[PDB]
């Protein structure tokens, strides 16, 4: 007869959420974080299979709110720009006649309170017409002042995305499938496990995904519900698509001592190649990759349907255009130049017009706003487009797709789908032929 | 042969029992190594939860007179209603995950007798053997 | 309502208030209980 035998160290686990913590090397917000191991360990697990589900992966939720928390903490100790909310006296800026630049900035002046709380000083600064609005030269207002206060980001702190690793506490395991195929959820024939995750950069962007990871095999299409056009579609590329964006303005920073003590960085003068900031895209590369994407689409909609690509529905600029950070500066680009195509039934280069804003609102959050300091000198950078955030638009053939975003949990999820966290249960029992003596 | 953490997870329960310690070590792990700040109380909380997580079950093994754990026998007989399979149908043809899939239904029920029967009776008895 | 059973108890106070436009102020008003306010030194 068999008896109850007690076992400990049993290799079993249940899907469970706990509090994850970071790790990264030894700028943005990361210093108070445990350095990574010089030899991150892993182990493929043979005969071990189980389901993943990226759409209920609470790792995303934590990461999201943690990044937000970091953001706020990095701003509290910086200078508040409360006394900037004043009536502005502004005029057009006579760019090289006649007018290709459309101005876009105003030579605003105003009676400003200085360190000598008492006698004020008439000063001036160049502002983008996206930041200011006419009251009622003419009178203008900082747009934020009708919604909330605004804080100047410190000139020392940066916004450069840094690779972050996530680790689980003892008793919890980081599981990672290596299956090159994945529908977004279901069993994985090839499952491994790791100490911690790979370095993920906290890149904030809409519409287009930047500097992410690459997919293997073919282009990956992932969606909570492909047939439901109330949902959206994640597209992961196989090959990095280069994009090179430039701001050809060797401008200065006429910092103004609007104390007491604390200093404000206003916009000095704009000189150099007065052209609109824009992005350069390899056209043939875009066409080629887009085609590869359409192949996938064909595979989930039929071998006799029509695929069209267009821009967004419009509205809030933050959603309408492609937003991203380069070197502290915030760009808004008209991606109509990319998302304008079509496919049937079965250099060259592209220039994307961009705009610059200085007053921005993070993560759709209202109640506060952050002032970007102007960055001195010409700003230009390059990155890898590694995926798309697409939405699905008389429904028997032609379908139209367009870029979206808004919810930045989407961005984190586009990477964390490779991971899941489980809770180990060391204690188990089993029937064994054994009668225990004294 | 050293396999690695959970290296035997994809094997039969008999096979897996070979290397329970390789797992045991990292069940508590250890090491790890402007105030507050994000992570400031998260590494705190997590590292705490690890300790609790561990001891909560370790104490049960303390109560279930074994202590010298990973494996030990009892004087509680197995009730046939708790998944009636043969040893070769169990130990030589089933993983630990597959095992739990079934037996998990009677977890607290089995714990009842483990928490008690023997622990109660093994003692008293001894106290009586100490009479002389 | 005349004559006076309520004893007032509130005053129709007005004042030059600083607004969102730190600069040009706005004459506003509000009803306060005489338990909240006290005479300095209409009044
Ligand atoms: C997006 O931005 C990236 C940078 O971030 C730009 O990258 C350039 O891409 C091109 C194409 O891949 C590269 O051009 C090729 O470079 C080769 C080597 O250049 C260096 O070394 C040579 C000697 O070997 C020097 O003479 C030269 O000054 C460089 O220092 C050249 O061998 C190639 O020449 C051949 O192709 C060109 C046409 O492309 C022909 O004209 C030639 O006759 C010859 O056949 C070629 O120039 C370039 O080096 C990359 N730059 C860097 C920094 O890596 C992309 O250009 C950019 N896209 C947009 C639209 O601007
Ligand atoms: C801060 O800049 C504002 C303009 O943005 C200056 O406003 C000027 O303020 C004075 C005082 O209110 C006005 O002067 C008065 O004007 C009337 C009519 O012209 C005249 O009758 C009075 O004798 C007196 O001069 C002035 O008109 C007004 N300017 C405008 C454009 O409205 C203010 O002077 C600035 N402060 C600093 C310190 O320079
Ligand atoms: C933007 O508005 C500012 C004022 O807010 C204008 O500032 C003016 O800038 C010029 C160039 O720096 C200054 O002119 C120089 O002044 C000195 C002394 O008066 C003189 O020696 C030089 O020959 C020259 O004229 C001017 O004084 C300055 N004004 C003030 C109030 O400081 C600027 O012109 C505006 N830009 C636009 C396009 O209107
Ligand atoms: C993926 O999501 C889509 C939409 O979010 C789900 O589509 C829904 O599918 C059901 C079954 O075809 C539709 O229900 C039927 O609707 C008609 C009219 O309302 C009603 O007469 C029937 O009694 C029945 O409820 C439903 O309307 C349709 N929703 C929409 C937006 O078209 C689909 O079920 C989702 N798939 C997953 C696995 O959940
Ligand atoms: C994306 O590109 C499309 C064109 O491919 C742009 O379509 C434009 O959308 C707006 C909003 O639906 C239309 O404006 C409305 O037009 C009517 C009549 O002209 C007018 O009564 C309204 O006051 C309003 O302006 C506009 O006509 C339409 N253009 C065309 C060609 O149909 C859309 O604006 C683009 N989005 C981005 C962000 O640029
Ligand atoms: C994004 O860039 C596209 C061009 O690549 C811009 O397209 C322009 O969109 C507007 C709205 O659909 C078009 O305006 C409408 O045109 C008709 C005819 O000229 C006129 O009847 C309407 O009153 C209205 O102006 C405009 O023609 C179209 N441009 C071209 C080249 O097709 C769009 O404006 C850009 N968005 C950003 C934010 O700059
Ligand atoms: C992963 O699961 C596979 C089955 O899917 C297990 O395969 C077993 O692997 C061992 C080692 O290659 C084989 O054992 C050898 O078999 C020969 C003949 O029976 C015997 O001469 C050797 O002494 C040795 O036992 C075993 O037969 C093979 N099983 C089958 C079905 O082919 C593997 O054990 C699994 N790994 C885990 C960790 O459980
Ligand atoms: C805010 O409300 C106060 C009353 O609560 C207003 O006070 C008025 O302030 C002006 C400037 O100090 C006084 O005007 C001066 O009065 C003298 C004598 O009447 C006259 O000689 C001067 O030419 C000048 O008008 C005015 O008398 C004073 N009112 C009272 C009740 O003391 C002030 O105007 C208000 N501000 C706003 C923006 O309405
Ligand atoms: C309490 O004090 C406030 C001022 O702080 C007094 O406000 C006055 O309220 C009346 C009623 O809302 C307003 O009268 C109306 O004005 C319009 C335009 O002038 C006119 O079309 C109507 O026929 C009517 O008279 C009056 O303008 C407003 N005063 C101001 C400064 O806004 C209120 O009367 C005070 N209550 C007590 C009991 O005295
Ligand atoms: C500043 O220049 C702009 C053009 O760059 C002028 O814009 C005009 O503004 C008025 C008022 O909104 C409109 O009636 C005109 O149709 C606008 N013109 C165009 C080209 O859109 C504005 O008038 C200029 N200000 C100064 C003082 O001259
Ligand atoms: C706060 O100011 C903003 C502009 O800075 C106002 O926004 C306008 O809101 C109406 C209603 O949604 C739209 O018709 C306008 O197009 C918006 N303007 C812009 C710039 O988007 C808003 O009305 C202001 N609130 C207060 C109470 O005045
Ligand atoms: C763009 O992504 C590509 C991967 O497709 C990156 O390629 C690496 O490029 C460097 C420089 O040539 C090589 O050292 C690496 O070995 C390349 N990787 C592979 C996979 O071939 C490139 O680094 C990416 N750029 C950005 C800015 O991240
Ligand atoms: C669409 O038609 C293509 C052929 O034009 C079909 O392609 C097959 O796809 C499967 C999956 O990749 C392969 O197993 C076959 O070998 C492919 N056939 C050939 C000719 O390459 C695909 O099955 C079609 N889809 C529909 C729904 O019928
Ligand atoms: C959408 O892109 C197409 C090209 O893919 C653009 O097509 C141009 O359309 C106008 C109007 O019919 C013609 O004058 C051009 O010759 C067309 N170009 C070519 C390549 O055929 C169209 O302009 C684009 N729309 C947007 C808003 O940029
Ligand atoms: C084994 O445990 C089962 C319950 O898991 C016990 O089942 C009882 O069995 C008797 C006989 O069939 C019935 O009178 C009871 O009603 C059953 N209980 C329930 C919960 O269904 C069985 O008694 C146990 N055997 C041992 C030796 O204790
Ligand atoms: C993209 O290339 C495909 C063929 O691969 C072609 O059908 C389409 O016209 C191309 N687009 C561009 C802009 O040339
Ligand atoms: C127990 O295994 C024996 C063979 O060893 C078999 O005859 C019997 O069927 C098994 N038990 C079950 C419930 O079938
Ligand atoms: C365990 O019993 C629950 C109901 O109490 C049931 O949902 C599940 O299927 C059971 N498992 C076994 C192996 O029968």
């Amino acid at each position: 007869n068999l008896w109850v035998t007690v076992y400990y160290g049993v290799p079993v686990w249940k899907d469970a959420e706990t509090t994850l913590f970071c790790a990264s090397d030894a700028v943005w917000a990361t210093h108070a974080c445990v350095p990574t191991d010089p030899n991150p360990q892993e182990i493929h697990l043979e005969n071990v299979t189980e389901e993943f589900n990226m759409w209920k992966n609470n790792m995303v939720e934590q990461m999201h709110t943690d990044i937000i928390s970091l953001w706020d903490q990095s701003l509290k100790p910086c200078v508040k720009l409360t006394p900037l909310c004043v009536t502005l006296q502004c005029t057009n800026v006579t760019n090289n006649i006649t007018d290709d630049m459309r101005g876009e900035l105003k030579n605003c002046s105003f009676n400003m309170t200085t360190e000598l709380r008492d006698k004020k000083q008439k000063v001036y600064s160049l502002f983008y017409r996206l930041d200011v609005v006419q009251i009622n030269n003419k009178e203008y207002r900082l747009i934020n002042c009708n919604t909330s206060a605004i804080t100047q980001a410190c000139p020392k702190v940066s916004f450069e995305p840094i690779p972050i690793h996530y680790c689980a506490p003892a008793g919890f395991a980081i599981l990672k499938c290596k299956d090159k195929k994945f529908n977004g959820t279901g069993p994985c024939p090839s499952v491994s496990t790791v100490q911690c995750t790979h370095g993920i950069k906290p890149v904030v962007s809409t519409q287009l995904l930047l500097n992410g990871s690459l997919a293997e095999e073919e282009v990956m299409i992932r969606s909570e519900n492909i047939t439901n056009n109330a949902k959206n579609i994640l597209v992961q590329f196989n090959t990095p698509v280069q994009i090179n964006c430039t701001r050809p303005n060797n401008n200065t920073r006429k910092s103004i001592r609007i104390g007491p003590g604390q200093a404000f960085y206003a916009t000095g003068d704009i000189i150099g190649d007065i052209r609109q900031a824009h992005c350069n895209v390899s056209k043939a590369t875009w066409n080629e990759t887009l085609g590869k994407v359409v192949k996938q689409l064909r595979k989930h909609f039929g071998n006799n349907t029509i695929i069209r690509f267009a821009n967004s529905s419009g509205g809030d600029l933050e959603v309408t255009t492609h937003s991203f950070n380069c070197g502290g500066e915030f760009f808004y680009c008209n991606t109509s130049g990319l998302f304008n195509s079509t496919w049937i039934s079965n250099n060259d280069s592209i220039t994307l017009p961009c705009r610059i804003k200085q007053i921005i609102n993070m993560w759709q959050r209202i109640g506060q706003a952050m002032y970007a300091p102007p960055i001195q000198g010409v700003i230009r950078c390059v990155s890898n487009i590694t995926g798309l955030i697409l939405t699905r638009d008389t429904n028997s053939t032609t379908e139209t797709f367009r870029p979206g975003g808004g919810d930045m949990r989407d961005n984190w999820r586009s990477e964390l789908y490779k991971y899941k966290v489980v809770k180990i249960e060391p204690l188990g029992v089993a029937p064994t032929r054994c009668k225990r003596r004294v | 042969v050293f396999l690695g953490f959970l290296g035997a997870a994809g094997s039969t329960m008999g096979a897996a029992s070979m290397t329970l310690t390789v797992q045991a070590r990292n069940l508590l792990s250890g090491i790890v190594q402007l105030k507050l700040t994000v992570w400031g109380i998260k590494q705190l909380q997590a590292r705490v939860l690890a300790v609790e997580r561990y001891l909560r079950d370790q104490q049960l093994l303390g109560i279930w007179g074994c202590s010298g754990k990973l494996i030990c026998c009892t004087n509680v007989p197995w009730n046939s209603s708790w998944s009636n399979r043969n040893l070769s149908e169990i130990w030589d043809n089933m993983t630990w995950l597959q095992w739990d899939k079934e037996i998990s239904n009677y977890t607290q029920i089995i714990y009842g007798l483990l928490e008690e029967s023997q622990n109660q009776q093994e003692k008293n008895e001894q106290d009586l053997l100490a009479l002389d």
